[PDB]
């Protein structure tokens, strides 16, 4: 089965060097691009690296370029990150994310589990912090972007996460309204330009977590603070 | 139709020693 | 009749080299339907018809002041550039030309192992070089090439060496070993042993097909060889022959001039060697019309 | 005026593109070969020593990989398929040399050497194989010998007029078919008397093989 | 005596059938569609050009979508392209290198090929592992595959050069119905608008209407010369046309059962690879051995256009499902993609 | 007496194909005009579309 296991995290000392590993299993590794994304503690998601298939393109967040460096063992299916000269703000669980490029693919489809790391551009905005909700009845979650995400091929590049309490987040709808494999069809995406909508009809006891939205329009790919549906 | 008893060398001309 | 005889062979040979390399640019290009066509031999036939062709569009430039007056009307600023770009399309065609001669012995006497090597990325790499090489060897033809100043109101462009009575040699004999005399040893050697190892020993010598082959791939290297020696031996052969001559007369400045219509004729005649001597050309000239 | 995305759909297209160039090189260093020939002609043991409806073999003999195909198991249309194999390094055609006093199963009047030699024009005149150099594979041998002892070759070939010895038979054979090359300019026939002990049958292929590439290495170059 | 007996029945039944036919031949379609307006001159351009295949094209097929599709070369690669911007979407190795025909799903997730090692391989294009990878393999035909196509996901028809049509079950893996009738090698087929039916055309210069849920031969239609390479259903499923080496393409009509109109000119004496209709079925677009593609008005048999931009035998073509471009591949290895401008 | 038994099955098939209701051709060719007619208009092909319109610019 598909699987993305990381390791290397732990308290690490501030201005000190810590390595990340992501070993692939159960899927074509040189085929997928390859992201990480963190979550500071009680905070967002935050985009981080990205190395593509064939190691040709690599793409940093602005907050680790220069510090932190991706790259890939393809014949062993094990994707770094040598991250340097660390800082308490680099304090986040790091996610190793999966994603392939090509006419109708799903990027972003699988997450790893994620490692724990303690030290010692687009705007996506969900003013909506918090919606209490009860299970059966329709709920929609709004997202806003600073430019419009509608691409002059046709595609709106808005992507929606589901992040249950403990576990990793999870692909719901890619470019604002297809539906992930694995997914519900209660969920939908409508969206138009800057102002999104996700649709979850008749919410059940798995849909509670908290709902990111992201832009993959340009790089450097942008989170939105969340929104946590609670019972 | 002038004096052609100049001095070659290869396809242009060179001065006479 | 002195007047109206040269001009006449400079004339039919720039037409009719023109039509020749014409038909040989048109044939090769046409053959697809607006896709890539290339091939490392093909890279080398196309590359040789260019070259062939910038010597014989360069040609008026350089016999002007050969047939009426003697009279350069192209000034310094040209005499340099003219002069050294035509001793290059004279230097690239040999530097194809023997390059073209080494390729094909490599596709025969090394049928298995030169497929490592003989692509067209290689082959475009060596063409690249040939002509870098071409402009190390003419250097001296646009360093010293300055105007020449001749008894009357007349004036030419020419070679001025700082020291004529020394420096005379070594530029015949580098021109003659570079564009004559090495290119020549290295493509007749190639071709003949091409002929000696272009059949098999299972293959059935007796059958007519291997006769046949065997024929044209003699008839062929032969005239490759020869086109090349009789158009340019002339031309070399009185170089040597002036070193030790001062005083030139009328017999020897025709001679030399028919000697530089022959050289022109070198690029006249490769555009026919493969339409004539390559059987495949012609099926392929067909095909554009 | 590309999307992230749809950069990186032309990373992956150009790495696809990179390995249909690495593959495609990696197959025109490679020796395709058509095998043809009739039943019990001793194709199968060609095969034997060289080691679904086309059976594919491949095999390396002096750093040269050779690809053989079987098409003996197509019972359809010939003239269907035969164009698929045009551009074939050369065909190996075996015909069984003893099959001449004999006759067909089916037909029942047919003589089988006749039914190769049909078949063997066919193939070496046919459209798609003009310049197609061919190995004749003439096997069998050493039992053609011993029936050409009791059995003359005077009942294949009525017209045949020499000594009814092996030397002089599979000579006349040998030309016979020989003969049919309708264009004997733009292919040449490669003939070997193979048997069902001979050890050269791999080696003649492979000289034959080097012959054809020279051949079309001088057709490139322009030589030829 | 018997057999002699029902082989003079035969002769009876067959005159039978020439008169029924020759009593509804009241007309003729180029009587009926002599008063109309003929298209005019149709002058296509080269869109896009596919490059990448390195050996001849036998087959390609447009996705549903009408800008994904599948070729088929006998380099070992079956490619799915992205006809808008020509990306290379896929490159599938094949296993058999012999390949002559190639199917897309009508779901897009999987699509077929098959050849001379008489098998249809089944790949699936969209799996959790990222990959295309073979999902079955449909072995029982005794001759080369010709011709294949998607039902839906589960059911796929084939034609082979046994002289046989096969349904599959391919979940089972096993051929639910086979179509026999043909006395010779099946050569193309084409389903249905409904998919309720299917024509196939073979060697014995015949074309059947075969029910793919009965099993049995409805219809014989006649009337070529040599072999037919091609077959094509009209968009509204009542007609096909069919190309063969004689250098003919025949418009036949299922309910009347016989030949309407015969697309040949004097000067094409070559044989016919391909044939499809345009999404109004008022173009019949045919790819020849001369290197060309003919656009023939269905409904006055004049060639309304050329595509000539191959320097090999046309050997495969197709109309979009929206009617937009037409994609034709050929030995040269290039597929191009051509329409119209205003 | 494979030949037999192939006789009977070829007789047959015959007499199914002859039993098939045909229309006349006038009325097939009409069908044939009359659909072309409908849709000619969302014909690409046969009516090219503006080059906004067109994917393949």
């Amino acid at each position: 089965d598909v699987q993305l296991v990381e390791s290397g995290g732990g308290l690490v000392q501030p201005g000190g060097s810590r390595k990340l590993s992501c070993s692939a299993s159960g899927f074509a590794f040189s085929s997928f691009g390859m992201h990480w994304v963190r979550q500071a503690p009680e905070k967002g998601l935050e985009w981080v690296a990205y190395i593509s298939s064939g190691s040709g393109t690599i793409y940093y967040a602005d907050t680790v370029k220069g510090r932190f460096t991706i790259s890939r063992d393809d014949p062993k299916n094990t994707l770094f990150l040598q991250m340097t000269s660390l800082r308490s703000e680099d304090t986040a669980m790091y996610y190793c994310v999966r994603s392939i490029y090509y006419y109708g693919s799903s990027p972003f489809d699988f997450w790893g589990q994620g490692t724990t790391l303690t030290v010692s551009d687009i705007v996506m905005t969900q003013a909506t912090s918090s919606v209490p909700v009860t299970p059966g009845e329709s709920v929609s979650i709004s997202c806003r972007s600073s430019k419009s995400l509608l691409h002059s091929n046709g595609n709106t590049y808005l992507y929606w996460f589901l992040q249950r309490p403990g576990q990793s987040p999870q692909l719901l709808i890619y470019r604002m309204s297809n539906l992930a494999s694995g997914v519900p069809d209660r969920f939908s995406g409508s969206g138009s330009g800057t102002a999104f909508t996700l649709t979850i009809s008749r919410l059940e006891a798995e849909d509670v977590g908290v709902y990111y939205c992201m832009q993959h329009l340009e790089y450097p790919l942008t989170f939105g603070a969340g929104t946590k549906l609670e019972l | 139709d002038f004096d052609m008893l100049r001095c070659m060398l290869g396809r242009v001309y060179r001065p006479c020693w | 009749y002195i007047n109206i005889i040269m001009p006449s062979v400079f004339g039919t040979i720039c037409l009719l080299g023109i039509i020749g390399n014409s038909t040989v640019i048109f044939a090769v290009v046409k053959k697809s339907k607006l896709h890539w066509c290339n091939n490392v031999p093909d890279i080398f036939i196309i590359n040789l018809s260019v070259v062939d062709l910038l010597f014989l569009l360069g040609m008026p430039f350089m016999i002007h002041q050969l047939m009426g007056n003697g009279v350069w009307h192209f000034g310094e600023t040209m005499c340099t550039l003219i002069t050294a770009m035509d001793a290059n399309s004279q230097f690239t065609s040999t530097y194809i030309l023997t390059a073209m001669a080494i390729d094909r012995y490599l596709a025969t006497v090394h049928p298995i192992s030169s497929t490592k090597f003989r692509k067209p990325s290689v082959a475009t790499l060596v063409i690249c070089l040939l002509w870098a090489l071409s402009f190390i060897s003419i250097t001296p033809v646009w360093l010293y090439a300055r105007l020449i100043p001749f008894p009357g109101g007349a004036v030419g462009c020419g070679i001025r060496l700082p020291n004529p009575d020394t420096d005379l040699y070594w530029f015949t004999l580098y021109q003659f070993f570079l564009a004559f005399a090495l290119p020549f040893v290295v493509i007749t050697a190639a071709y003949v042993r091409i002929l000696q190892r272009m059949t098999s020993s299972v293959a059935p010598a007796s059958q007519r097909s291997i006769r046949l082959r065997t024929k044209r791939v003699t008839r062929t290297a032969i005239a490759i060889c020869l086109v090349f020696f009789v158009c340019w031996a002339p031309y070399y052969v009185l170089q040597l022959t002036q070193l030790s001559i001062s005083r030139p007369t009328l017999t020897f400045v025709y001679l030399y001039n028919a000697a530089i219509s022959l050289g022109y004729a070198n690029s006249c005649l490769n555009p026919f060697v493969y339409i004539v001597l390559c059987e495949t050309f012609r099926k392929r000239l067909v095909l554009s019309v | 005026t590309l999307s992230a995305e749809d950069k990186a759909a032309v990373e992956r297209s150009k790495m696809i593109d990179r390995n249909l160039r690495e593959d495609g090189e990696k197959a025109a260093r490679e020796v395709k070969l058509l095998l043809l020939g009739a039943g019990e002609s001793g194709k199968n043991t060609i095969v034997k020593q060289m080691k679904t409806g086309i059976v594919e073999t491949h095999f390396t003999f002096k750093d040269l990989h050779f690809k053989m195909f079987d098409v003996g198991a197509q019972r359809s249309e010939r003239k269907k398929w035969i164009h698929c194999f045009e551009g074939v390094t050369a065909i190996i055609f075996c015909v069984a040399l003893s099959d001449y006093d004999l006759v067909l199963a089916e037909d029942e009047e047919m003589n089988r050497m006749h039914a190769s030699m049909k078949l063997f024009d066919s193939i070496c005149n046919n459209k798609w194989f003009t310049d197609t150099s061919i190995i004749l594979f003439l096997n069998k041998k050493d039992l053609f010998e011993e029936k050409i002892k009791k059995s003359p070759l005077t009942i294949c070939y009525p017209e045949y007029a020499g000594s009814n010895t092996y030397e002089e038979a599979a000579a006349y054979i040998q030309c016979q078919f020989e003969d049919l090359n309708k264009r004997k300019d733009t292919k040449e026939i490669y003939t070997h008397f193979t048997c069902s002990t001979d050890t050269k049958n791999v080696q003649f292929v492979f000289d034959a093989v080097t012959d054809v590439i020279i051949k079309n290495n001088l057709k490139d170059c322009g030589l030829f | 005596s018997e057999l002699d007996q029902l082989r003079q029945e035969a002769e009876q039944l067959k005159n039978q059938i020439r008169d029924a036919r020759k009593a509804c031949a009241d007309a003729t379609l180029s009587q009926i569609t002599n008063n109309i307006d003929p298209v005019g001159r149709i002058q296509m351009r080269t869109r896009r050009t596919l490059r990448g295949h390195l050996a001849k094209i036998y087959a390609m097929h447009w996705g549903t979508d009408s800008r994904l599709l599948v070729s088929a070369s006998q380099d070992g690669k079956l490619i799915i392209w992205d006809s808008y911007t020509t990306n290379k979407v896929h490159a599938i190795p094949l296993r058999s290198s012999w390949v002559m025909t190639c199917a897309y799903a009508p779901s897009g997730n999987y699509v077929a090929c098959g050849g001379l090692d008489n098998i249809c391989s089944i790949y699936n294009l969209k799996t959790r592992e990222g990959n295309v990878r073979v999902s079955r393999e449909l072995a029982g035909h005794t001759g080369y595959l010709s011709c294949c196509r998607f039902l839906d996901d589960n059911q796929i028809v084939t034609s082979s050069g046994d002289t046989t049509c096969a349904l599959w079950d391919i979940e089972t893996g096993q051929q639910t119905t086979t179509f026999t009738g043909h006395t010779g090698d099946v050569m193309s087929l084409s389903l249905a608008p409904d998919t309720r039916l299917f024509v196939s055309g073979a060697c014995d210069a015949s074309a059947k209407l075969w029910d793919v849920r009965e099993g049995m031969c409805r219809q014989t239609f006649t009337g070529h010369e040599s072999d037919i390479n091609a077959i094509c259903f009209f968009p509204n499923g009542n007609a096909f046309a069919t190309g063969s080496d004689d250098a003919t393409c025949r418009l036949f009509d299922l309910r009347a059962d016989q030949e309407l109109m015969t697309y040949s000119h004097d000067n094409i004496i070559c044989g016919i690879t391909s044939v499809s209709f345009s999404k109004s079925g008022r173009l019949l677009l045919a790819g020849y051995d001369d290197f060309n593609c003919n656009v023939w008005d269905a409904l006055k048999a004049d060639r309304a256009g050329v595509l000539a931009g191959h320097d090999n035998r046309v050997s495969c073509l197709g109309v979009t499902d929206d009617g937009m471009a037409v994609a034709t591949g050929s030995w040269d290895s290039f597929l191009k993609i051509w329409n119209g401008s205003s | 007496t494979a030949s037999i038994a192939q006789a009977r099955k070829l007789v047959e098939q015959l007499k199914m194909e002859a039993n098939i209701d045909r229309i006349k051709v006038s009325k097939a060719a009409a069908d044939l005009m009359a659909y072309c007619e409908a849709h000619a208009k969302e014909d690409p092909l046969l009516t090219p579309v503006p080059a906004s319109e067109n994917p393949f610019r």
